[PDB]
């Protein structure tokens, strides 16, 4: 029977089953309680819920609320029963022990699982690439993460974590709409900013240069239409948005952006493979997907890196899924149904096991 | 003995909770030794905060009021009104540091709009209190409402102007008073009226408009930038403008823009869009509003408002009483020099931003050389800034707009010259410090002048350059018009949904935007050196009024040409 693959993150969920090309249900980790609703119908009845997010910066920090998106994500979204198959999960980068052990128990305890594994993010993002080594740029709605991984294993003393990613990018597009007289406050009008922000939105080469073009004419406008008909027109914001990925202080924060993170996680590692990382740098995640963003990344860091460096930058066409197209194709595999935590071994040794097995 | 050690007295029975007024000194409103003092209907409103007490009860977001005492002031004794002093900003300079700090990045969009929200719950909430009691407000704006420090809580601090429910008010600001308010009694629907339009202000910043009322609601700009653009290329918010229907601009709507009896009560208003979308938890709002207090202020912006044609016309105003003061022998030599320094600054700002039609400006222009000329035929400490605000206009980049800057700046440091040296003849000598200053003019009049040679040498050879540019144009500026017309004539547009449902429509204007690169397909490389030119240029020209009007007029020839040329490069990525 088919190996279930469920990636969860802090803004959208990944589901489907091993061996498939695309998650067969994507949809929002958001979970509404009165004053119960997962995922599209929680926002459509929004009116009388509050709407909580499970998932904070790739952490998980609600576990009640964490049952109900994979309840929802079983019964409804893939409508299958979680006893009859074997479920492979996603996890962040330094996932503290006690949420692995907690994610555990609850597969089994709850929704009874014949089998379990639980893997890094990012690093199945790397396998989706066909390698086994390399610096993955995992970039979402809540966090951002620079991963180096020499055959097979990540680099925990070298992984950086950047609270920099989408949500804070379609937050800081409705800041700057209101400066040509669009007023965005609503959650609703918050996923059509961040519909803008997936449509509108680029990563200029060359800032400077784009500021003086968007200035001196209206060459660089585009024209949105709202749900209700509504036609907004936008400018230089279009490339100010995602150019916040480079230079944080837009946001208020005083932190490095994406290529110079990827530049300290680089140079944090051993001497003699920081060029096998910087020729096979990998993005993933859906605030990566901006167009421009592989040539302005590669320039960033060409400037960053010495001149004897080669740089090279893996950009995925659907890098949105990358981290559960490497979970798929990992569960495909007949040599790694050696590894599954099974209902008997979870019996035997309790939660703790995942420590040793994942 | 001074007042301030003088004691205090109760005129009546004080309310149960009220302090021992034995060890209470003195330091509109006085502050006592912490608890505040309100100096007829002074005794009414006491009387409507005990009714409101008996009746609804005490309330967080409204004011604590103990008692009518007798207190110390201006070599009298006064009936005054006890309250708790309600420790943090007034509702004005709260909501203007909450939205500076959120364009600087310290909060985000969420943490701004939700702390809004959770205002607005709390006057509402306020309102909903009164109307309990049968009692109106009448008079709710930022200067009735003061913030909490402690709490980060709003408090409505005034009932002099209350009323019953069905009588008329005791009176109304009419900067903020709903269109019912005060004519023909008043209403909780009036207090709702008067909550938005205080918020109304706060958001848009209605401070930096003094042309505009609050009570008037948003206008709607949709077919035109509903914004002003800055030097750099950046939009600005224009207050009272709205560029797009959102939730907020319902609820402006759906309550300054309605009659009484359709405008929702206290309780309805927080039921709407606007108020039920989007909101965060109170703690959070809370916090939010604590941090902005307990941080540096926001001031209130001088020298900001924008020069419109009624502005102009009262500076103009002023400058008219000066040359009649002058017929009259009564002239202030002083504050007409320093007044003139300010129309000089106004007309730069003028300049470098839009509105004011130039026939206006020319008109202004004149108006301050007939005042020099009234001046001159009329025969330091207030003229030394005048000279340090130019000689700082002298210490920066400047650009071809600043050419008429200059010119006036040097006209005004002769004036002054001339002013000082012509008081010297049958008046006070020449002083050792007049002296040294009469140099420090006559150096900057020659900074003025070499600066100002070398900005139109400059702009001779921009003007030079603009003109062999234009003529590049002429073997595809109205070919590739045409077929950008022709494209737009399909009005495209990134329509919201799925990739599913937008499918037939975007490879729609995929074959639009490919037959009309098509139709351009000999000028492609053209138009691709012509703006690499152009835009630089442009860039050098800027977007502000110019002297040579003809040099303004191909200016904007060159602006569309490069618009042209710049989408067609653009217009495969765009679109296909
Ligand atoms: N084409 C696009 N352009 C720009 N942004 C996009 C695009 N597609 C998706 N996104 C953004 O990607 C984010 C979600 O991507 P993804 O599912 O990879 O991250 P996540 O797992 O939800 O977040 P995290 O990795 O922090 O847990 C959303 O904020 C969305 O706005
Ligand atoms: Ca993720």
């Amino acid at each position: 029977v088919a190996a279930l693959v469920v990636d969860n993150g802090s803004g959208m969920c990944k589901a489907g089953f091993a061996g498939d090309d695309a998650p067969r249900a994507v949809f929002p980790s958001i979970v509404g309680r009165p004053r119960s609703y997962v995922g599209d119908e929680a926002q459509s009845k929004r009116g009388i819920l509050t709407l909580k997010y499970p998932i904070e910066h790739g952490i998980i920090t609600n576990w009640d609320d964490m049952e109900k998106i994979w309840h929802h994500t079983f019964y409804n979204e893939l409508r299958v029963a979680p006893e009859e198959h074997p479920v492979l999960l996603t996890e962040a980068p330094l996932n503290p022990k006690a949420n692995r052990e907690k994610m555990t128990q609850i597969m089994f305890e709850t929704f009874n699982s014949p089998a379990m594994h639980v893997a890094i993010q990012a690093v199945l993002s790397l396998y989706a690439s066909g390698r086994t080594t390399g610096i993955v740029l995992d970039s979402g709605d809540g966090v951002s993460h620079t991963v180096p991984i020499y055959e097979g294993y990540a680099l925990p003393h070298a992984i950086l974590r950047l609270d920099l990613a989408g949500r804070d990018l379609t937050d800081y597009l409705m800041k700057i709409l209101t400066e040509r007289g669009y007023s965005f406050t609503t959650t609703a009008e918050r996923e059509i900013v961040r519909d803008i922000k997936e449509k509108l939105c680029y990563v200029a080469l060359d800032f400077e240069q784009e500021m003086a073009t968007a200035a001196a004419s209206t060459s660089l406008e585009k024209s949105y239409e709202l749900p209700d008909g509504q036609v907004i027109a936008i400018g230089n914001e279009r490339f100010r948005c995602p150019e916040a990925l480079f230079q944080p202080s837009f946001l208020g924060m005083e932190s490095c952006g994406i290529h110079e993170t990827v530049y300290n996680s680089i140079m944090k590692c051993d001497v003699d493979i920081r060029k096998d990382l910087y020729a096979n740098t990998v993005m993933s995640g859906g605030t990566t997907m901006y167009p421009g963003i592989a040539d302005r990344m590669q320039k960033e860091i060409t400037a960053l890196a010495p001149s004897t460096i080669k740089t090279k930058i893996i950009a995925p066409p659907e890098r949105k899924y990358s981290v559960w197209i490497g979970g798929s194709i990992l569960a495909s595999l007949s040599t790694f149904q050696q590894m599954w935590i099974s209902k008997e071994e979870y019996d035997e040794s309790g939660p703790g096991i995942v420590h040793r097995k994942c | 003995k001074p007042q301030t050690e003088l004691p205090l007295g109760w005129k009546g029975k004080p309310l149960s909770g009220a302090p021992d007024l034995e060890g209470m000194r003195v330091a509109h409103i006085s502050i006592i030794e912490r608890l505040v003092a309100k100096i007829g209907h002074l005794f009414a409103e006491l009387e409507a905060y005990k009714h409101i007490y008996k009746t609804a009860g005490k309330h967080p977001n409204l004011a604590n009021v103990h008692g009518m005492a007798v207190v110390p002031y201006g070599n009298r004794y006064y009936y005054a009104l006890l309250m708790d002093e309600v420790d943090g900003w007034r509702c004005s300079d709260t909501l203007r540091s909450l939205a500076d700090s959120w364009k600087q990045g310290k909060i985000n969009s969420e943490a701004y709009w939700g702390t809004i929200k959770f205002i607005a719950h709390r006057l509402l909430d306020v309102t909903n209190h009164l109307a309990k009691a049968g009692i109106v407000h009448n008079d709710i704006k930022p200067g009735n409402v003061v913030f909490d420090r402690a709490s980060g809580e709003p408090v409505v601090i005034d009932l002099g102007l209350h009323s019953r429910s069905g009588e008329q008010p005791k009176g109304f600001t009419e900067s903020f008073k709903a269109p019912e308010l005060g004519v023909g009694g008043a209403s909780e629907k009036s207090d709702v009226f008067l909550v938005v339009s205080t918020l109304l202000h706060g958001i848009e910043g209605f401070e930096k408009d003094p042309e505009i009322k609050p009570n008037q609601g948003l206008r709607f700009i949709t077919s035109e930038p509903a914004h002003v653009m800055d030097e750099n290329g950046y939009p600005i918010h224009r207050p009272g403008i709205a560029g797009v229907e959102t939730a907020y601009t319902r609820f402006i709507t759906d309550i300054l823009g309605v009659s009484a009896d359709s405008r929702p009560d206290s309780n309805e208003a927080r039921l709407h869009e606007f108020l039920s979308d989007g909101t965060i938890d109170e703690e959070s709002a809370k916090q939010i509003l604590k941090d902005t207090l307990t941080g540096e202020m926001s001031p209130l912006p001088t020298d900001v408002r924008r020069i419109t044609p009624y502005y102009l016309r009262e500076l103009s105003d002023l400058l008219r009483t000066h040359l009649s003061s002058a017929a009259t022998k009564q002239l202030d030599m002083g504050v007409v020099l320093s007044d003139l320094d300010t129309m000089l600054v106004a007309l730069d700002k003028a300049e470098r931003e839009g509105g004011v039609d130039k026939d206006q400006l020319k008109s202004f222009n004149s108006l301050i050389l007939k005042t020099y000329s009234v001046i001159g035929a009329y025969i330091l400490s207030i003229v030394e800034p005048s000279l340090q605000r130019i000689q700082k206009h002298l210490d920066q980049t400047h650009s071809f707009s600043d050419i008429g800057s200059l010119m006036r700046a040097h006209k005004h440091l002769e004036t002054l010259l001339e002013v000082l040296v012509t008081l010297s003849q049958q008046g006070q000598p020449v002083s050792s410090e007049t002296y040294s200053f009469l140099n420090r003019l006559a150096e900057a009049k020659v900074t003025l002048s070499q600066q100002l040679n070398t900005l139109q040498q400059q702009q001779e050879s921009a003007k030079a350059q603009l003109s062999i540019l234009i003529n590049r144009s002429g073997s595809w500026a109205d070919v590739a018009r045409q077929s950008l017309q022709r494209f737009d004539s399909t009005r495209p547009v990134v329509k919201f949904g799925t990739e599913q449902y937008t499918a037939i429509h975007r490879q729609m204007m995929a074959a639009h935007a490919a037959i009309t690169l098509q139709e351009v397909s000999e000028f492609t490389d053209d138009m691709r050196n012509f703006t690499a030119d152009s835009i630089p240029l442009l860039i050098q020209l800027g977007r502000s009024s110019l002297m040579d009007e003809h040099l303004v007029e191909q200016r904007e020839k060159l602006r569309e040409l490069t618009t042209i040329a710049e989408r067609l490069n653009r217009l495969e990525r765009e679109w296909m």
